[PDB]
């Protein structure tokens, strides 16, 4: 009978907890004030933003494409002259896809060095690029139509994220970077709100599941009065808030974060340079990450957070770098090591508490952090499936033309295969890969896994729009569905009008193509250097030179453009 | 009950969001919509053992450009997925496992090779001893056809992947 | 050893609950309800509003179905003059003796009384509220018309209400019907205990259901007798009591009928077909959950009512004769003797008062808008004119406070006014049974909306209640509009008094055949009878004519 | 810990919310707003003994007609509250004890009388023995003078009215 009171008294003890935790949970949803938010936008020049997104792989060997010798290489004006014939790029294009050593991989730097180099004619570019799509539709062997450019089956579909790119670029700085930079920043700062765990990433604020802090932990925010040195006494006062819980690293990147949005310039190129320094009796301590006061779980470190310390609010805090005194006040950054994930830990480590782990506990801030950046997501999605001036950007009311047409070109009685081409070729190929990759957009910035997550689940929702049927969420349904289930049917009234106003907008002569297309050759001609370019692809060509050749005789091939294949041979060999 | 982390990859409409939802839910429904990132959790009985398991749905192979390492680095089992009806994404798949070994820097990772959609087989293309030989070659691997449609070794794919992690 | 299993289930359950709270709450699709507004007649609407307490009885002051009385004309010639009217208001006010409801009384009949001639009324309302005002040696300005101590504040409500019901009818009327159906119906989309009335939807922590009942909607084929069968379909809950299903059927009969099928529900029995034959369920039977001095109520799920089930209905005069079950309702002594839900976390369902506060939402910012809206960009008469009142006293007092005048305002007009209505509907809508779950709910609504009128900004804590956190994030938006509500009425024209006098004619002689002036008076007398000591003793103070006590004795020697 | 359903009522603006506050949110502040309902709540200790109580601050005795009979049956402990400022909140005091001791049906009603506002000694027109006259004319009633401006006598109140639920 003696058990039945601890176990009463346990049982009590944990209940209230509870108690305690769903209602500040409540308490928290309700509360939640929205002080986010920059002005000049740190968008890319189209070199780098293309660059960036034909070349992901190699992110830095990609300023070897960016700009005499053309007239040298000879070699490359055949290539060149060879490139602008419609059948042998057409053979070069299938041959390749038919040989099963040419993996994706492959098939993307194909298709990319083939834009590079077909740069300078873009036109040419568009019209290979639909005999190449509508080859890979009306003679495709294993063509589903509703599920077509989904699998990455060849090297058209990346082509034609290329080409996306390229022509949309206009229209991503004009009307779509303003709001997603937004967004970014957005979530950013929502998520230094709330606590983060310095070794797995995981934070309180987010909108993944999978990236939720589902920990117990106690946090207040702390504003800290930062003095810069310049000797021994040099102040000068600066407001930073952090968090009890916030590691020194953490801190660091709040003040330099801080310090850039009052004066637009890095303290520092590198964090670990900084060294932090506390006063408790008068004179200034320098804290570092890890000490000889730090408790250990097995044979794990806990790295030193600010209530470690026992910093308080108002508390004055110092900033010194590596020509000030650091001769002696250096310290090794810990996140450094090798393995720091084995080594250390901050919130996180693997009877009342055994029950406090409770996941969905905390799925509440999923909610939060939804409503907290709801606005942003709002703001992005309207400015991408919306029309300025009552009109279309000119490649996504052409291509959808194109689309419409090729439907009619196959005899095709089901509007829904046509939908599912217009929402696999431009929203998944383009508008999510801009989503997922804001770095492409932007410069200098640092993209987190964190904040790939989020963009992930945003991402996510942005597709569910494009949905033809109506998805029943149940207990069954992931989180990332759930969040957005709400938002989801409004957002496919407007794609499904969005669509409708595009095929209802006055169609486009091929005048308006050349005037266009000729305007952006013209303006990213001399950007890139077409000679790296064919240089990189000829490997490919003679790589399987058999394959094009026989795509190409069974195709009634004159004698000239063999000729000039041999040429090609004959100038890069010799 | 213990977490376990099951990735599903492979390429573009091959039935892994087909495979998790049949598996969660016991639902089919022939629809198109790409998954872009989703996340499954669900409680499942192995070997008369109840554990936690987590189904992680990514997306086709190169739909965008995606963060393909984390879930690598992270994932404890893998379901390599390929439809019967395109050789290509059944050619997709080495590299894919090539990323997995290197990433997880050993040979020992519980994985396994599943072509959906076996009840296709008037338009199957890529022969079962295929994709047999190609487990075969993938040190013993464990592979299976499968069709979420027909609900035909839909369960047995994660299950043996958990007692692939348990395993030696 | 036995307490990893226990817990095991328990946070098992919870997962599965806090979960499921959040897929619900993300999952709610909108799917509440009109026609024709039931608008109570102006009679009725005065008398319910002018006295609450004497429920039916109001409908004697009703003249709906004189010159004979040689008491009433001359006693409202007392009336009549001003003098004797405010010595008498204000005699009677400064009484020990004098309780709350008497202020309440003494208003409402002086209203009934001079509903005939408005512009006295009005003008003495002027004069009164001003003395209440100006000359309040123990009151503070920004505390004005709060403390109910003086008939001015009754009568002010009074006086709202007849000058602003047109404006009931003509824009706030419907949305607030709206809200009252839609509030209902969504209370009723969850379980309701059928002894605490407390449901897992609402807008009240108060009234909210604290267990975890695994529930599961039905689609019910109902059939009526008359044998004769005719086919319907009911959504029920498989938690409903018997009494429960009853009123789900009756409810959707009265609505997609137009006309009710009965007045009466103790009158009705419901018929459940087990294999054939169809087996008569009633209210508790021998195998029910007893435990104690309780006992459980018969539920669908006691029964096992599958989905799709034919259920059938009995009449009084059908095959009632011997089929008939006993309504434990009326039991004088129901709660102690009989349970539902209740005989262990309450935060875990505050999520549920988020979801109703949604779904109910878009109707409450119809209300809200509708209330200080301007239809074809011009305030009400009332409205302006008493603003006006309020403007002009304020420039009259020395007063350089615009608080003081927003605080007049938000004491006078929607806490005087608009409360009396947003609480209680019934005086509005005929045929509406007030329930108390909904006069909570109400009162969380009507409290966010007065809320909307505050000038002070007040962060919400941990510490708040629940009904400031639930509309706090809305709040500071309506603030914006009241405030700027509240400006264009200052700069709207001024009312001209060939306007104001119209205005107040065409009514006062549309309602002169409404109300009878003779109980009215003959009621108000008797405060005169009560207390005539004071009320002399402050006319003569006041210089009192001969004419006012020759007329007041001459009333005293028709009276006695 | 145990449930404790406590009720304020008073004249318009006597200063129930201000009571309330100051004793849940511990700060107060000179502002004006009329109560319509607020259901309060807080883990407080009486007696060496923590319990959780659930007070609800009421409205005006007549600013609109309302839900007066609800809390007076659910309700367990019962604060009336007048103003030392006005004489009328003091002489409406009267009806409210009726109406609980009827609706109630009993002569045991955990019931305190507070004359708050005991910050303005110029403005003074109820006594404190008046008040305390009351008190003893109640079956010898509690009688508390507070202040939510000055933190006086304010948590004993609370702590009093769960005291005579107690015994
Ligand atoms: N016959 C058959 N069809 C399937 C099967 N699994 C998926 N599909 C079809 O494949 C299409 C796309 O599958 P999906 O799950 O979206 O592929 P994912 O990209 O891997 O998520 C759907 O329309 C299904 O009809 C299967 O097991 N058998
Ligand atoms: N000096 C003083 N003023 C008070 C006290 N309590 C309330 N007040 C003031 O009285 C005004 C109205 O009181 P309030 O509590 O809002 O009224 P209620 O909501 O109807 O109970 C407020 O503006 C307060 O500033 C007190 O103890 N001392
Ligand atoms: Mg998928
Ligand atoms: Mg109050």
């Amino acid at each position: 009978k003696q058990m039945s009171k601890k176990m009463n008294d346990q049982l009590e003890l944990m209940e209230s907890n509870i108690r305690r935790d769903i209602r500040q949970g409540f308490v928290d949803l309700q509360t939640e004030k929205s002080d986010l938010i920059v002005g000049a936008i740190p968008f890319l020049d189209y070199k780098h933003f293309a660059s960036r997104i034909f070349f992901p792989e190699a992110g830095t060997l990609t300023a070897v494409m960016i700009r005499e010798q053309t007239t040298v290489d000879e070699k490359c004006l055949a290539f060149a002259e060879l490139i602008r014939d419609k059948q042998f790029l057409s053979c070069f294009v299938h041959a390749l896809e038919e040989q099963k050593n040419f993996s994706i991989k492959d098939k993307c730097t194909v298709a990319s060095l083939l834009t590079l180099a077909l740069h300078g004619d873009l036109l040419y570019l568009t019209e290979i690029m639909e005999d190449l799509l509508q080859s890979l539709m009306d003679q495709s062997s294993n063509a589903n139509p509703k599920l077509l450019l989904r699998r990455t089956e060849s090297i058209v579909e990346k082509l034609l994220t290329n080409w996306m790119s390229i022509c949309l670029y206009g229209f991503l700085r004009e009307s779509v970077g303003q709001p997603l930079f937004l967004l970014v920043s957005a979530l950013t700062q929502q998520i230094s709100k709330g606590p983060v765990d310095s070794v797995t990433e995981k934070a309180l604020y987010t909108l993944s599941e999978d990236w939720l802090l589902c920990q117990a932990q106690d946090f207040e925010p702390l504003k800290l009065k930062v003095v810069f040195a310049v000797g021994e006494e040099i102040s000068e006062s600066l407001e930073v808030i952090a968090l009890t819980c916030d590691t020194i690293q953490q801190v660091k990147e709040k003040i330099l974060q801080t310090f850039q949005r009052k004066f637009g310039f890095r303290y520092t190129q590198q964090i670990r340079d900084i060294e932090i320094e506390y006063e408790k009796e008068g004179k200034f301590v320098m804290l570092q990450e890890v000490d000889d006061t730090s408790e250990i779980r097995g044979h794990v470190t806990m790295l030193n957070t600010l209530k470690h310390y026992q910093v308080g609010d108002g508390a004055c805090i110092k900033v010194i770098t590596p020509k000030i005194h650091a001769p002696l006040k250096t310290q090794n950054s810990v996140k450094d090591d090798k393995n720091f994930s084995i080594k250390y830990f901050h919130l996180v480590d693997p009877p009342e508490k055994k029950a406090l782990k409770i996941k969905e506990m905390y799925l509440i801030k999923l909610l939060s952090t939804k409503v907290a950046v709801h606005s942003f997501v709002e703001n992005l999605f309207k400015s991408i499936w919306g029309l300025p001036n009552n009109k279309a950007p000119l490649a996504v009311k052409y291509f959808f033309d194109f689309l419409d047409e090729q439907a009619e070109r196959k005899k095709i009685t089901d509007p829904d295969v046509l939908h599912i081409w217009k929402t696999n070729s431009l929203p998944l190929r383009f508008w999510v890969n801009i989503l997922k990759n804001p770095d492409f957009v932007f410069s200098d910035m640092e993209k987190s896994p964190h904040l790939d997550g989020c963009l992930s689940v945003i991402a996510q929702a942005f597709m569910d729009s494009f949905s033809l049927t109506d998805t029943h969420l149940d207990k069954h349904s992931p989180t990332n569905k759930l969040l957005y289930g709400k938002d989801i049917p409004q957002y496919k009234q407007e794609v499904k009008s969005y669509y409708k106003l595009v095929k209802d907008q006055t169609s486009i002569s091929s005048q308006e193509l050349k005037t266009f297309l000729q305007e952006e050759s013209k303006k990213h001609q001399n950007e890139f250097n077409e000679s790296a370019a064919l240089r990189e692809l000829y490997k490919y060509m003679q790589r399987y030179f058999t394959e094009i050749f026989q795509k190409l005789e069974q195709t009634d091939a004159p004698s000239n453009l063999k000729e000039n294949m041999h040429r090609v041979k004959e100038l890069f060999d010799n | 009950m213990r977490e376990y982390k099951l990735v599903v990859l492979g390429s573009g409409g091959v039935g892994k969001s087909a495979l998790t939802v049949q598996f969660v839910q016991g639902i089919f429904v022939e629809k198109y919509d790409p998954t872009i990132e989703d996340s499954y959790r669900k409680q499942v009985e192995v070997d008369a053992q109840q554990c936690m398991l987590e189904i992680l749905d990514t997306a086709g192979t190169e739909q965008f450009t995606a963060m393909r390492d984390l879930y690598m680095k992270n994932g404890q089992g893998f379901a390599l997925v390929y439809s019967i009806t395109a050789q290509s994404t059944f050619n997709d798949l080495q590299d894919l496992r090539e990323q997995i070994l290197r990433v997880k820097d050993t040979d020992d990772v519980p994985m396994i090779l599943v072509g959906n959609k076996c009840d296709l087989e008037d338009e199957r293309v890529v022969g079962k001893e295929q994709g047999q030989n190609l487990a075969r070659q993938w040190n013993n691997c464990a592979f299976l056809e499968s069709s979420a449609k027909s609900k035909i070794n839909v369960n047995e794919i994660f299950y043996d992947l958990v007692r692939q992690i348990n395993s030696g």
